[PDB]
RNA sequence: UGGUUUCUCUUCAGAUCGCAUAAAUCUUUCGCCUUUUACUAAAGAUUUCCGUGGAGAGGAACAACUCUGAGUCUUAACCCAAUUUUUUGAGGCCUUGC
């Protein structure tokens, strides 16, 4: 307990975020935390106009994480 | 339930028939023959139970006969191994020590009363008397601690119900330094092998396989016969001679014809113990007859080395489980030395034998033996081994019938009554009632 | 720890179906399943909450924001409790 | 009564599963062929009793016994060879739970009886090698080795009977630890000699090498036994803390951390303290301090043994103890399942060295594929006796497609070749039987990866062939025939005593040729039998 | 005391309300600390719960199977149905 | 070309010299004699002909009175020291030739067998 | 949740036991051999005896209990409130369906 979610697989890699109020990113991880806490890096915001902005590293809270997706193999 | 009676009155009863030549006692003459017939298996009720040599006196329970016709010894005797072993080793040892320590050793006369004089009454003439010391090794108070209060009793642990059951006798119960002095005490009746690889052409399935064909073991049994252009001489290499204990090895491969044949188990894993002289070395440590290791090896591999970095620290409950218990103790190199022994001591609980069905010297004719002995002793042991193998071969299993208890059928009846007697009293009862 | 998990466990290696707080559905294999319900799943096919549907190879979804599981029947068969 | 093979009776009380079996039979990535060999009696069928003994309660019990499911013939079972490689199949759980299909080959371990143990070679994908903590790197041991090696499989040894450094070598810790980690490196010796591919080195850190004494059922990895550790103790992650157990490196009490020599103040192993330090305090607590203070030792460990568990002898105490104390012998089981490359990896080195044609674009990649449909196929090697019957029934792996029973058989034979279709013919699958060793339970269908039991293809088969579907257009070669560590040197001519009955002579020779896989039973030109062997 | 309370209703067929509105009808087999629930023969239905609704007493039914439900979005569970013998 | 066969015999001390004389006495050419490590036997690894290793496994352990465990395996093939071609040389019918024409005795033992 | 010593009876148990080992009958062979017992040394088929286990019933009794170890209304202080759960990012509105 006190666990670590199993992402050394998704490290370095790009993926697609899900977030709750139907928001939608994607970068490349950089790092987490045991409460799904993430570091993306080269992040961009896919805004629901179909328009996407480059917003750089970022921190994303575990909290409001729905699901991720790689855009990678793993 | 039928009880016990007075000892005196079987007592004045054979003392009052005493030939029966009483004009009195004319009504009990027919019974007496009628008691003829088992007179055989109340000599071997009374011989069953013989006072061994560590007591001085033997309380026996007893099953007269209202007349005086018989006395019986209503007792088995239960003995519990480990104690009967280590009992019988003791008086091998005081035997030992007694006869090379005495000048002159008076052998008995062996018809110890004459042919006329009429055997002893057993009333005043052993009553009175002082029962002249047994043999009863003294024991070290230090070092057989554990033993020293009850060895030498007629059944030891009898009435304390954490060592045994009850008066029954028949389950006992021991801790480990029990077990450790009564293993040594028995030394000079045991053997030294650890494990039966010493066996291997010369054990039973073997000597089942020999008694098969024709052939005997150079230190083995000899028995009887039991069924009374292809193998040409110029197209055989006979290259190593055929050794005889090939066909007893591979009864298949080297016979024809191999009928009624038994299978042989050949190997056990060679149990490799380390016996410690002394206590001051402790329980486990690398002994000087063990080869070293001395690693060596050609190139490093990389075996996984976690570096520093690695920020794993563990937390504060956390210890080696059982690092407040010590290593060892003082007992611990003793129970190993319990765990490779014979048949008895290799374990803490049992069940008891009688005193006929330990035999103290089996494992001893069970061995082959070294060749400096004479023919005498070497014939004995080939003749006791073929014993032995005729009683493994015919072995019928026990045949489940119905019980019959002859004695508790004697003393359900009007005729018998029950005692407590000197197992002298009743020897010379049953010698004077076959008479 | 609870023994429904135990059966989650038991269902990594099976194609499992997984429905989000949201609605989305995602069917696929059950590569890992955390004790807090994390699942990482593999060759996934997506039915929205339009009804239309989507194929992914890899993905990852949070325990939390998980509304249910269904299992293979391939289990059933834990009746000790 | 002409039945000598020991009470089939079936009667399996395993724990709720008979469907779960066939379930995951079903899934065909859930599945590990392991097979196992010693050098002798190093404890294979022990250790399968003791595996056994955990999955089937309410009997399976065993006091001065057992040791019987390889074991199952008469005169196997006085001997105290295993001379037959009798295989069994269970459902046994990981570390976590998610229960896994083992298919078990238990090989015999003599010189002599390499057949067996080259023939259960070639179905199963792993092999788990077993020494003798007190005997070393020995004969049958570096024989294992080279034909490990040589059919291109996982490797993994497995250190048995570390009770003997305890109870009978009564060595200290860290000198057994330096004998266990001399047994390691030797056997990655043998390994690195022979084998030309380099990704296979065993370490206790990687997993594969595990240690399990098995009179007792002591078994550990270095995971399990850090899952023991952390389920009793608070919320250590077992698998970093298992990394950092074996190999010179040290605890520092004070900074609580692990390193390679930093405390050199007559210190000694992390594997040593931690693992093998309580250990010889159970084993010496049981086997001299039983009724002095082995209750304090057992409240120490939360083993609770009730009032007549508390008054066995030694050895079903320690037996008891040990038993309660590691439970479910699941370090197996990780060693297995993170090294056995369960039969979707498995395909592809195995058919790249039994096919005789190839990777090619029809067979092979069928082959790889190893889903159970498209063009059945199978290789059947093993020929086992029925109690009275004249019948023996093969036994095999399904690699592609399935096995229905009903289903017809065009059984390809050895002496066939693709343009040489007489050898082979046809019959009809009489019964589908899989064994748990003397409980043999049938089944309908045998799906891709899994191993079968045959019946009614018997005739054609002599020692090696493969089974095709009948009359099909799926043309396919044979497997190779089997290579052999040994060569058969030993020559006996034989003829009979009364030659009234040379045909039924020639009958149980040809049965006998058609059992042992290296029998050879010609007839030279004098006209006298000559049968070679091992 | 007793914990019973669930372990009561384990192995009955039981109807079980979800934090949307759904109900959802299957086998209890398990359940846990969260309540997190182990469904048999589990089947959703969105429109009724019927009590013989003389129209029709199933629209919108899914058969989904072996369900595990997380507790979080558990409302309410009652009896629906004794355990089927099998 | 005669076969040879690969030996390991693990055995005590005085055992070791043991099987040093029984297995010298069937033309044996003992290859390694070094102890055991971590243990107090010795292996002995050794050839020997295979026409000479009919039972040495059970006079072993006859003559160490089995202490000594031995195991055989094929490995190998070498030249029988004898000419096997030779006339000069007459075989005795029953009694064992010495090495200088072992090749002629089993040349002329497998020809009266089968082919003549 | 009722002790366990001990005695007797009944019934069932011997394909790895009783970790021990006697004797008898019958039928085939022998072997010595005045003939019969008494025998030798095997084989097979049977019994007797010396002991044993499991279960049930009953007695003997100088010899042992009911807020007790926890239970179906009473004893494990610890499954009791910073993102991964038992303390809400809620709040608001509107359209569709008999
Ligand atoms: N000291 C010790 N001996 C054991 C242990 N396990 C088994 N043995 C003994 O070692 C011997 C060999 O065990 P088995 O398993 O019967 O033999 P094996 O290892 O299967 O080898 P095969 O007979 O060739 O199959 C047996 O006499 C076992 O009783 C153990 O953990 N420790
Ligand atoms: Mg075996
Ligand atoms: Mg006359």
């Amino acid at each position: 307990k006190a666990h670590p979610p199993e992402l050394k697989k998704f490290m370095d890699k790009k993926l697609s975020l899900k977030l709750n109020g139907g928001r939608h990113v994607q970068g490349i991880l950089r790092g987490f935390d045991p409460f799904m806490n993430l570091v993306i890096d080269e992040c961009v915001e896919m805004a629901t106009s179909g328009q996407q902005n480059n917003i750089g590293m970022v921190v994303i809270r575990g909290n409001s994480i729905i699901m991720l997706e790689a855009l990678e193999r793993v | 339930q039928k009880e016990d009676m007075p000892p005196e009155h079987v007592r004045k009863i054979i003392r009052d028939h005493g030939d029966m030549t009483n004009r009195k006692f004319r009504h009990d003459k027919r019974v007496y023959l009628g008691a003829l017939k088992y007179m055989p298996h109340a000599v071997l009720k009374l011989l069953e139970n013989m006072p061994m040599p560590w007591e001085q006196i033997r309380d026996v329970p007893v099953l007269y006969h209202i007349t005086g016709a018989i006395s019986f010894v209503n007792e088995i005797p239960w003995v519990i191994e480990p104690v009967y072993i280590s009992q019988w080793g003791s008086m091998w040892i005081m035997m030992r020590r007694e006869k090379r320590d005495r000048r002159h050793f008076k052998r008995m006369r062996f018809p110890p009363f004459d042919d006329e004089e009429p055997p002893l009454d057993y009333a005043d003439n052993i009553l009175d008397v002082e029962p002249l010391e047994a043999i009863q090794l003294e024991l070290d108070p230090e070092e057989d601690a554990p033993v020293l209060d009850w060895f030498y009793d007629h059944q030891p642990l009898r009435d304390s119900r954490k060592y045994v059951n009850g008066s029954t006798y028949q389950r006992w119960q021991f801790t480990l330094p029990m077990m450790s002095t009564l293993y040594r005490l028995a030394n000079q009746l045991l053997t030294d092998l650890v494990d039966d690889n010493y066996f291997y052409l010369f054990d039973l399935k073997a000597f089942f396989t020999s008694k098969a064909l024709n052939m005997a073991i150079p230190g083995g049994p000899k028995f009887e016969p039991l069924v009374r252009e292809f193998n040409d001489i110029n197209k055989i290499i006979i290259r190593q001679p055929i050794r005889t204990e090939y066909k007893i090895a591979f009864p298949y491969l080297y016979n024809n014809l191999p009928h009624h044949v038994h299978l042989t188990w050949y190997h056990t894993p060679n149990v490799v113990f380390i016996k410690t002289e002394d206590p001051d070395l402790p329980a486990f440590y690398f002994d000087p007859l063990i080869n070293p290791i001395s690693h060596r090896h050609s190139v490093k591999s990389q075996e996984p080395l976690p570096d520093d970095d690695e920020e794993f620290e563990l937390p504060e409950f956390v210890e080696p489980f059982l690092k407040d218990t010590p290593l060892y103790t003082d007992n611990t190199a003793n129970g190993i030395a319990l765990l490779w022994a014979p048949r008895p001591f290799n374990l803490r609980s049992g069940r008891t034998r009688r005193a006929l069905d330990i035999p103290l010297v089996k494992n001893w004719y069970r061995e082959h033996c070294p060749a400096g002995q004479p023919v005498k002793v070497r014939v004995s042991y080939q003749k006791l081994l073929k014993y032995y193998v005729l009683n493994a071969l015919k072995h019928r299993p026990p045949k489940a019938q119905k019980k019959r208890y002859l004695f508790r059928s004697f003393k359900a009846t009007k005729f018998f009554q029950s005692t407590k007697l000197d197992w002298v009293e009743v020897g010379l009862q049953v010698c004077r009632q076959g008479y | 720890i609870g023994v429904p998990i135990k059966v989650l466990h038991e269902a990594e290696g099976h194609i499992v179906t997984c429905e989000t707080n949201t609605g989305e559905v995602y069917r696929g294999k059950l590569i890992e399943a955390e004790d807090n319900m994390n699942c990482q799943m593999s060759n996934i096919t997506v039915t929205y909450r339009d009804g239309r549907v989507a194929q992914l190879e890899q993905v990852y979804i949070r325990g939390s924001k998980i509304r249910f599981l269904i299992l293979p029947d391939m289990l059933k068969n834990m009746l000790k409790s | 009564t002409k039945k000598f093979t020991l009470m089939e009776q079936t009667l399996p009380v395993t724990v709720y599963e008979m469907d779960f079996l066939a379930d995951l039979m079903d899934n065909s990535e859930l599945i590990r062929n392991v097979t196992l060999c010693g050098h002798l009696h190093h404890g294979k069928t022990c250790f399968v009793d003791c595996l056994i003994e955990q999955t089937h309660p309410e009997i399976r019990k065993r006091y001065d016994q057992d040791l019987c499911y390889t074991d199952i013939l008469f005169t196997e079972q006085e001997r105290g060879v295993g001379i037959k490689s009798t295989p069994v199949t269970v459902v046994l759980p990981d570390t976590k739970g998610k229960s896994y299909l083992f298919n078990i080959m238990d090989t015999p371990g003599h010189v002599n009886f390499s057949d067996e143990v080259t023939a259960g070679l070639r179905i199963s994908d792993g092999v788990v090698l077993f020494i003798d903590a007190a005997e070393g790197v020995m004969l049958n041991t570096e024989r294992l080795i080279k034909h490990a090696v040589q059919e291109r499989l996982a490797v993994t040894v497995c250190i048995n009977k570390i009770d003997r450094l305890i109870l009978e070598l009564k060595l200290p810790p860290t000198d057994a630890y330096y004998k266990l980690r001399h047994i390691v490196d030797e056997v990655n010796g043998l390994i690195s000699m022979y084998s030309t591919d380099e990704n296979l080195i065993l370490s206790p850190l990687l997993g594969n090498v595990c240690f399990s004494s098995s009179q007792y059922s002591i078994c550990f990895t270095l995971g399990s036994f850090a899952k023991i550790y952390a389920d009793t103790f608070g919320d250590i992650n077992y698998q970093e803390f298992a990394k950092r157990l074996w190999g010179d490196i040290y605890f520092n009490p004070k900074t609580r951390k692990f390193t390679k020599k930093a405390p050199t103040s007559s210190s000694q192993r992390s594997f040593v303290e931690f693992i093998l330090e309580p250990l010889y305090k159970i084993l010496a607590q049981v086997v001299g301090d039983v009724d002095t203070s082995l209750p304090r030792t057992l409240d120490e460990l939360g083993i609770h043994l009730t009032k007549e568990e508390l008054k066995l002898n030694i050895r079903p105490l320690l037996r008891l103890v040990c038993k309660k104390f590691f439970g479910e012998f699941t370090g197996f089981v990780d060693m297995c399942v993170q090294h056995i490359p369960s039969p979707k990896v498995g395909a592809k080195p195995k058919i790249e060295h039994t096919y005789t044609g190839g990777v090619d674009s029809d067979l092979g990649e069928a082959m790889s594929d190893c889903d159970p449909d498209g063009p059945l196929m199978c290789h059947t090697t093993k020929m086992y006796s029925t109690d009275d019957g004249v019948q023996f029934h093969a036994f095999g792996r399904v690699l592609s497609g399935t096995i229905h029973a009903g289903q017809p058989v065009k059984v390809l034979g050895e002496n066939y070749t693709l343009e040489d279709e007489e050898d082979s013919q046809i019959c009809t699958v009489g019964r589908l039987w899989i064994s748990v060793a003397r409980y043999h339970i049938e089944v309908n269908r045998v799906p891709a990866g899994n191993w079968v039991l045959i019946e009614g293809v018997d005739q054609p088969i002599v020692k090696t062939a493969t089974i095709t579907e009948p009359r099909g257009n799926e043309e396919a070669q044979i497997f190779r025939p089997l290579k052999f560590n040994t060569t058969s040197v030993i020559k006996i001519a034989v003829e009979p005593v009364n030659p009234s009955e040379l045909p039924k002579m020639l009958d149980g020779l040809r049965k006998v040729n058609k059992s042992y896989p290296s029998l050879t039973t010609k007839v030279e030109e004098s006209g006298e039998h000559v049968i070679l062997g091992t | 005391g007793k914990s019973s309370k669930m372990l009561q209703h384990i192995d009955y067929r039981m109807r079980c309300i979800l934090q949307d509105g759904r109900i959802f009808i299957g086998t209890f087999k398990a359940f846990d600390k969260h309540m997190n629930l182990i469904l048999c023969d589990c089947d959703e239905f969105r429109k009724i719960k019927p009590k013989n609704s003389k129209q029709a007493e199933r629209e919108e039914k899914r058969v989904l199977g072996l369900v595990l439900l997380r507790g979080e979005n558990l409302v309410s569970m009652t009896v629906e149905g004794p355990p089927p013998k099998d | 070309m005669e076969p040879y066969y690969f030996v390991e015999v693990q055995a005590p001390a005085d055992c070791v010299s043991a099987v040093y004389t029984v297995l010298a006495r069937r033309r044996g050419h003992v290859t390694q004699d070094a102890p055991i490590p971590g243990s107090p036997l010795y292996t002995i690894k050794a050839f020997i002909p295979a026409i000479d290793s009919f039972g040495f496994e059970t006079d072993l352990r006859t003559h160490t009175q089995g202490q000594a465990f031995s195991l055989s395996v094929f490995h190998h093939w070498q030249i029988v020291p004898g000419d096997p071609l030779d006339k000069s040389i007459v075989i005795r019918p029953l009694e064992p030739q010495p090495a200088p024409h072992l090749a002629r005795e089993f040349m002329i033992k497998t020809r009266r067998r089968k082919g003549l």
